[PDB]
């Protein structure tokens, strides 16, 4: 019974060979009719196996083989509220998938533990069942139905042995809560043993600092009841009596530091025990040995609770390490940005003894720089020294690029549009580039605009705008007004503090405007310029070189610059002119933005955004109508369109306006068009009073990949801009202006989407409070 | 491929990657040798079979 | 596609459609067939036109997977050379991505994170096969890529000295003249430590760096 | 919107209803708020001619059984432990013995409001939310609560014998896990899956016998009001395992005469040989007691979450959770009647005692019935 | 010049009072080390010196610095503790 030849059949993921090693007797070794039924067990134990039946032609075997592996398919069905993914993954833990071998003894196990995931879901009500389904030539689908029947639910939190307090108070600090009323907001509805595991903590927590650190809480036994819902749980706790923290007894490898040490576990005896404060008194020493260069305290507590008269004295145990420790420091994540500008941000410098605050200062500034999405670090020890550790400052810069733009120009009067293009710090070279302009038939505008904050490592913000505009108006062609308008601006931040950063600047403001038009606002202006542009004409021309003086100064005190959560910034900025001005005048703004959580999550902040301003002649003259403020859609009172707030781009009684085309572009033009006229888009005021008031609010729905960077945010916005200067006695034929009166009102939700092109905010706004004409667009994109 | 534009075997970032410059080496004087082959970069020089720079044959 | 071919049938057009150019169609052929029989005496092969098909369809991470994939499941038809080349060629591609460099514009000291990683590929390749058909580019791009390591390495040194951490340049500027046997930063880094040396009133060893400029002149 | 928002799991209505000999209530004494569907082991007890019944607020009934006539009642609200007039959550049974009606709380509590007046006469905590209703017996008021403890309390007067836990749960499994009194023994259940029998003078452990598993370590379903709790008809204990695996197991030695681990019966009662259980799909069925032969069952009820099967009127009475009262032709699978007293359903068993068939509906609470 | 404002640059890595005072010329490279770690700084080619230097620029204001070598010789034992200051 020796055999000359084993057929070896049932294959395409087991050969021959597969076959034949994984058979105890080979094709030589001597059989037995055991050998046999080996071969039948030791066969099917590759696990590709739907069958194995070892014969043999007197002794020459034939193994007789169906096969089961790489699984072609697993069907998810009856999932849809939880995601065929994550029954992916329990059928994986049964290391079974698609193009893997199919066990079929572990049909049960992939549903088994499906079951006990989907006992682990909060649920228990689910039977699920892997089907297979022979696809070809080994291969097997493994279909899964699955009947999630029933969620398990809170319904009372059954406290015991609870004595120091009653247990509602208990459920006061706990959330295991249901139903929103219909006057009040409790929030959640859904039960999870791990928000227990919280509210076990949040119980422990409750009692420790009111003096209880004897407390226990005994047992906790969840309801298992019938209809898999109720869920109440057996919370034996043992209120323990509670005691004053009544001496810390620091002590240990104090680094000889026990002097501050002591200042940082000062404490009163007698008052109740805390042990919040007395994990808290030892991080008070780690981070101040840390800033000695001890990157390594141990520092432990003891709280030596005395019941006799129900106090507790607290040994802590001190042991720090040794001062040198930072040796170098790594940056890490930085494929797209320069190293040293980010070293610029980095204020925990080589060569010295840890400062383990001086290691969070500069990814302070690296969570203050808005070129990252997080900032992190790896505090590597360098062993073999009590002085050697080399910080791995790992941290994810931005998606840097962003694409500004309004909605086409092109293939509609030529090849012309418009363009807008941020880098986000090109390269992280201490350059941020945004650069904007647009081909027009109405203009020629090329603008640029680029800072070198890392000019001077001080922070010195080398920057400079440069613009020219061959607006023309091609209306007719200049027949509406034209302005070649060119020049630069040159403004460097000089840090006053890290919280205080001085701004000064020249504008140099040539504008070479003819044939402007019949309209209101200029004119007035233009006469407190010395001249007289064409009230019933357009032929007006008036050139101005105005040279200007910059001026600024800001505050600095929020979180982050790509996502900021919580703060309070002040940012002050104007101008003025100097001698050499062909116009004297001063424009001088300032805005506010606060960021006051009310969800201390940050979930919800106040997000107060408003603006405003006044400028007026610094020689008595008028602060240009290319200088008056404006507001409206898009802007902080969005959901109207732009330039609708503000008194208004009205005209005077005109006539031949160089042509202005025949019953286009009527200005009270001389074709149609006769007498005093005016315009529902402001002309704006010198003087502003505007805001938004937002607020952050969290997306559930939204796969939080991006929630963190994309915030939706409602508002409900007002207010004014004015010319303070405008006749109201002139053009009270027209919207005349002096006053915040005109307080127009849209309200709604602006989308803060951040792509990797940067936040792209979207908004949906009514108007509801209208003043003098607004053109209104409800739902706004703001590229 | 249909997006496959201006992005193949050339490398992403500053092209310089492929011409695979090479450089001398770290000469110390007399008696004031400090170590510089003591990282990985003093690499093993073997040119043996086979091309350079962009021209090395591929599978 | 991923079609259950006859292997060959799996094979030939998957190497078409590398040699059409569409290799995300001969990824999803290569694939099917090392998905069915990468048992194949050209899945081996397919591993390496894998690398082929990736790297060129800017799916650079999964030619260092069909890299892995080529290493691990078909150890023969040894161009594990070659993968250990690809994988210098990949990740040199993959450190930095900004395309500035077609007319000669640099990215060279952001950071050189899979670069160091092409480092190690191409000193894969220049030490687990110092002989083979593939040897003779990754020699010539380690003494290379050292330097966009070193020139990265010589920023952090740039700034200390811009800073005036001259404890930190002796540590940045040692730490290239201990790393790098022939980067020229290295050479330029050397001054830095006599600067700071000078600074920190370490003259001698200035002078004791001196005299090796006057060496790493050469 | 709430159409596709899970592949949730089914339960059949009651099939084939009958009215044969006519069902209806003796009367209505409704409490109102009672039992609830709040799981509770409170079940009122019908004696004297009055309706003992209770809430979970407290308000424990005495009604005049003839029309359930309130004798008195007063709140037991949470009157030990925590705040006074907090509802009290009473979870054990109304057991009446002595100038004593006995319940037990979900705050770990168990009473003892005088049968006469309302008069707590005594009260006492116990360890845990109780599974079990306050066996009083011998003296001792035997409670198996969550922990699993025999909490035995002084029946007049209330003083904590012993708890000595025999056969705890892997947390707060419910299902009734009373410590019954046989053989001059404490013979217990509890929700791990197994029964025992314990000395009755100390919760002195005689025997344990895990009959089968629990809810834990497995995927058997918790919907089962585990009737764990031994049925000691004989020298052999008749109980479940926490999956409602149903056997015969020896009172003094624990060793198994057989099993019908048929799944999670429901409710069983050892009527004889006639073991009247619950099945798992809610058919009401007879075992033997010498080998669990099933003399017949019946799909006329298939997923009601029934009550016990009780014997009265000339028919095999049950109730179920939607409120259908039930009257199977004794033995053989088959409706007599059907009553719809409720629709809250009934978390008590139907008390057939005088005269009457005492349920307290959950909510929609106590009405005695008869036909 | 007439600038304000300058940030400082905040070197450590110096042989503090207690760590001088630790050690002696004439102990050995670890016999130092055992308060006083291993320097971030030390010869290029050299001997045992372990430079440990303090740097600190105050702004607009010159440096303060102190610069402290620990020559050790080649068998390690130190040879020479020198304190070198601010310039």
């Amino acid at each position: 019974f020796v055999v000359k030849d084993i057929h070896f059949e049932g294959l395409q993921r087991v050969a021959v060979g597969a076959a034949l090693l994984s058979m105890p007797v080979r094709t030589g070794d001597t059989v037995n009719d055991e050998d046999i039924s080996n071969t039948i067990r030791a066969l099917f134990a590759t696990g590709n196996f739907e069958d194995v039946r070892v014969l043999r032609d007197g002794d020459t075997l034939l193994v007789q083989v169906k096969e089961r592996p790489t699984i072609a398919s697993i069907t998810f069905s009856g999932n849809k509220s939880v995601k065929d993914d994550m029954l992916k993954q329990n059928l994986e833990a049964s290391g079974v998938r698609v193009g893997e071998s199919l066990d079929r003894t572990t049909i049960a196990d992939i549903e088994k533990g499906l079951e006990d995931f989907y006992y682990s879901v909060g649920k228990y009500s689910a039977s699920v069942k892997a089907v297979v389904t022979p696809l070809p030539r080994n291969r097997v689908d493994l279909k899964l139905v699955f009947q999630e029947g029933v969620s398990a639910e809170i319904q009372q939190i059954n406290i015991v042995g609870n004595h120091a307090f009653t247990t509602d108070e208990l459920i006061s600090h706990f959330q295991l809560r249901d139903e929103v009323p219909w006057w009040n907001v409790v929030g959640d509805r859904k039960y999870q043993k791990q928000k227990l595991a919280g509210d076990l903590e949040t119980l422990r927590s409750y009692y420790l600092d009111r003096g209880y650190a004897r407390f226990n809480i005994d047992s906790t036994q969840v309801s298992l009841t019938p209809d898999k819902k109720g869920i109440y749980v057996t919370v034996n706790i043992t209120e323990g009596d509670q005691y004053k923290l009544s001496g810390v007894e620091v002590s240990g490898n104090l680094a000889g530091h026990s002097a501050e040490i002591e200042q940082l576990t000062k404490i009163e005896p007698g008052e109740l025990y805390n042990g919040t404060k007395v994990t808290k008194m030892e991080d008070d020493i780690k981070k101040l040995l840390g800033r000695y260069g001890y990157a390594y305290p141990r520092v432990q507590s003891m709280p030596e609770i005395n019941d006799a008269d129900k106090t507790v004295k607290l040994r802590v145990n001190v042991d720090a390490g040794n001062r040198f420790y930072v040796r170098k420091i790594r940056f890490e994540g930085n494929d797209t940005s320069k190293d040293a500008v980010l070293r610029r941000e980095m204020r925990q410098m080589e060569g010295a003894w840890l400062g383990s605050d001086l290691v969070d200062q500069g990814k302070e500034r690296l969570n203050r720089l808005g070129f990252f999405e997080t900032v992190d670090t790896d505090t590597q020890r360098v062993p073999g020294s009590p002085d050697q550790v080399d910080v791995v400052y790992k941290v994810k810069e931005r998606n840097t690029g962003s694409f500004n733009f309004g909605i086409g120009y092109g293939t509609e009067s030529g090849v012309s549009f418009q363009a807008g293009v941020q880098q986000d710090n090109w390269l992280g070279t201490g350059y941020a580039v945004g650069i904007n302009g647009t081909k027009n038939d109405y203009q020629t505008y090329a603008e640029l605009s680029v800072t070198n904050p890392y000019f001077t490592v001080d922070g010195v913000s080398l920057g400079g705008r440069l613009f020219y505009n061959d607006f023309q108006a091609d209306d007719a062609d200049l027949s509406d007004y034209t302005n070649k308008s060119y020049g630069t601006d040159v403004t460097l931040g000089f840090p006053i503090n890290e919280y205080n950063s001085l701004r000064a600047g020249l504008g140099y403001v040539h504008n070479s405007l003819s044939n402007m038009q019949p309209q209101v606002a200029m004119w007035r202006y233009l006469y407190s310029m010395g001249e007289h542009p064409s009230t019933s004409d357009q032929d007006n021309s008036f050139k101005t070189d105005d040279f200007t003086f910059n001026y600024g100064w800001t505050y600095n005190k929020l979180d982050r610059g790509y996502f900021p959560t919580d703060g309070s910034r002040v940012n002050l900025t104007g101008k003025v002119t100097i001698p050499g001005s062909d116009n004297e005048y001063y424009k001088v703004t300032l805005d506010t933005a606060t960021y006051v959580p009310i969800d201390d999550d940050h979930k919800w902040v106040v997000l107060g955004r408003t603006r405003w301003g006044y400028g007026d002649g610094l020689g008595g003259k008028e602060m240009p109508f290319y200088e008056n403020f404006y507001a409206g859609g898009s802007s902080t009172v969005r959901g109207f369109q732009s330039n609708t707030i503000g008194p208004k781009a009205v005209y005077f009684p005109h006539q031949a306006s160089n042509y202005d085309p025949d019953y286009d572009y009527e200005c009270a033009t001389q074709d149609g068009a006769k007498d005093l006229c005016k315009s529902d888009d402001a002309v704006g005021g010198n003087a502003m009073a505007v805001a938004s008031l937002e607020f952050i609010t969290p997306t559930p729905f939204i796969s939080d990949k991006y929630a963190n960077s994309v915030r939706t945010s409602f508002f409900w916005d007002m207010g004014t801009v004015w010319d303070t200067n405008w006749d109201s006695s002139q053009y009270s034929g027209y919207p005349d202006y002096s006053d915040p009166s005109n307080i127009r009102m849209s309200a709604g939700i602006a989308l803060q989407w951040m792509s990797p092109l940067g936040p792209l905010v979207f908004s949906y706004a009514q108007p509801f409070k209208k003043y003098d004409g607004d053109k209104a667009e409800q739902f706004q994109f703001n590229i | 491929c249909s997006s496959d534009s201006r992005y193949k075997r050339q490398v992403s970032g500053d092209e310089a990657y492929l011409e695979a410059a090479p450089l001398a080496e770290l000469h110390a004087p007399a008696g004031m040798i400090l170590p510089v082959t003591s990282g990985d970069y003093a690499i093993p020089v073997t040119n043996g079979s086979g091309a350079v720079g962009k021209a090395l044959d591929i599978r | 596609e991923v079609p259950d071919n006859p292997p060959n049938e799996i094979y030939a057009t998957a190497q078409q459609k590398l040699q059409d150019g569409n290799w995300r169609q001969a990824i999803t052929q290569l694939e099917a067939l090392d998905n069915r029989y990468p048992f194949g005496p050209y899945s081996q092969q397919v591993q390496l036109d894998l690398i082929y098909a990736y790297y060129k369809n800017a799916d650079l991470p999964l030619a260092q997977a069909a890299i892995d994939r080529f290493i691990r499941l078909n150890p023969t038809h040894p161009n594990i050379d070659y993968v250990m080349y690809m994988r210098g060629l990949t990740n040199m591609a993959l450190d930095d991505s900004a395309l500035q460099g077609f007319f000669g514009v640099d990215r060279s000291d952001r950071d050189p994170q899979h670069a160091r990683a092409a480092f190690s590929d191409f000193s894969k390749l220049v030490r687990g096969y110092p002989n083979s058909q593939y040897t003779t580019d990754a020699t010539k791009r380690l003494v290379f890529l050292k330097d966009r390591l070193a020139k990265y390495e010589y920023s952090v040194a740039e700034y200390y000295t811009e800073r005036g951490a001259w404890v930190a340049v002796v540590n940045r500027v040692e730490g290239m003249l201990r790393d790098y046997p022939d980067t020229q930063a290295t050479r330029d880094a050397l001054p830095l430590m006599e600067n700071a040396y000078r600074q920190m009133q370490m003259n001698a060893q200035a002078e004791k760096v001196a005299k090796i400029i006057a060496a790493n002149s050469s | 919107l709430f159409n596709s928002e899970e592949d949730v799991v089914k339960m059949s209505p009651l099939p084939t209803v009958e009215n044969q000999f006519t069902p209806t209530t003796a009367w209505s004494t409704s409490v109102g708020s009672g039992i609830g569907n709040f799981y509770s082991n409170l079940h009122p007890a019908l004696a004297d001619n009055v309706v003992y019944a209770a809430d979970r607020a407290g308000l424990v009934k005495a009604l005049n059984a003839d029309d359930g006539k309130e004798i008195w009642s007063v709140s037991l609200a949470e009157k030990d432990g925590w705040f006074s007039k907090e509802p009290a959550l009473l979870s054990g049974g109304v057991t009446v013995s002595g100038g004593h009606v006995y319940i037990g709380s979900e705050k770990a509590q168990v009473y003892a409001l005088n049968t006469s007046d309302g008069t707590v006469a005594w009260q006492t905590k116990v360890a845990g939310e109780a599974l079990s209703r306050p066996v009083v017996s011998d003296g001792l008021v035997l409670i198996h609560t969550s922990n699993g403890q025999l909490q035995a309390l002084n029946e007049a007067d209330g003083a904590v014998k012993w708890t000595v836990n025999l056969d705890m749960p892997s947390l707060s499994l419910r299902g009734e896990s009373a410590p019954t009194t046989a053989f001059g023994a404490a013979v217990v259940g509890g929700d791990n899956g197994r029964v025992s029998a314990v000395l009755m003078e100390q919760g002195q452990m005689i025997w344990q016998q895990r009959i089968s598993q629990a809810t834990g370590s497995t995927e058997i379903d918790r919907l089962s009001d585990v009737d764990t709790t031994p049925v000691v008809v004989n020298g052999v204990v008749f109980a479940l395992a926490y999956n409602g695996n149903l056997t015969a197991l020896d009172l003094r030695s624990g060793q198994i005469m057989w099993k019908r681990e048929l799944g999670s019966v429901n409710d069983f009662i050892v009527d004889g040989n006639r073991i009247y259980l619950v099945d798992q799909n809610d058919r009401v069925m007879a075992l033997t007691i010498d080998g669990g032969v099933t003399l017949w069952t019946q799909s006329d009820l298939l997923h009601r979450l029934l009550t016990s099967p009780v014997l009265y009127n000339g028919n095999l009475v049950v109730g179920d959770s939607e409120g259908y009262l039930h009257w199977i032709n004794v033995e053989d699978g088959r409706f007599v009647a059907q009553q719809k007293v409720d629709s809250s359903g009934f978390q008590t068993e139907p008390v057939a005692a005088d005269g009457k068939l005492l349920i307290q509906a959950k909510d929609g609470t106590v009405y005695s019935i008869t036909r | 010049e007439r600038v304000v404002y300058r940030p400082d640059i905040n070197q450590g890595n110096y042989l503090t009072a207690n760590d001088v005072s630790k050690i002696r010329v004439g102990m050995t490279q670890q016999q130092v080390a055992y308060a006083l770690g291993t320097p971030l700084m030390s010869d290029p080619f050299g001997t045992n010196t372990w430079f440990y230097v303090f740097r600190q620029q105050p702004g607009h204001e010159g440096v303060t610095q102190q610069t402290l070598t620990l020559t050790f010789n080649s068998s390690g034992v130190l040879t020479n503790i020198d304190n070198k200051p601010a310039l």
